């Protein structure tokens, strides 16, 4: 909300999404 | 159809028997509530895109 004081209510902030740990590459055997 | 009502000031016309009928009216009241996350939609969880 870009504020130091937040009024009463419900607010949507972010996601439960995970950031990727590493990089995976796969090719035919 | 076509109907001619003969106007004449000597006469009125009043019906004798009355009926009761039921009709239907349909009215929308609301629609689907939606909400959009910015970065998940536009960038699809890319950090440098964010
Ligand atoms: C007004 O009209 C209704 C029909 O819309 C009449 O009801 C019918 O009356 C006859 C004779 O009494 C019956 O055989 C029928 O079964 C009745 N019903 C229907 C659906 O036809 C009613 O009698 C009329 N009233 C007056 C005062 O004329
Ligand atoms: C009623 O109708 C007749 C025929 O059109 C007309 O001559 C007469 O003047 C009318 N009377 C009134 C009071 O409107």
């Amino acid at each position: 909300l870009k504020s130091f004081t937040v009024e009463k209510g419900i607010y949507q902030t972010s996601n439960f999404r995970v950031q990727p740990t590493e990089s995976i590459v796969r090719f035919p055997n | 159809a076509e109907n001619s009502v003969a106007y004449s000031n000597n006469s009125i016309a009043i019906p004798t028997n009355f009926t009761i009928s039921v009709t239907t009216e349909i009215l929308p009241v609301s629609m689907t509530k939606t909400s959009v996350d910015c970065t998940m939609y536009i960038c699809g969880d890319s950090t440098e895109c964010s």
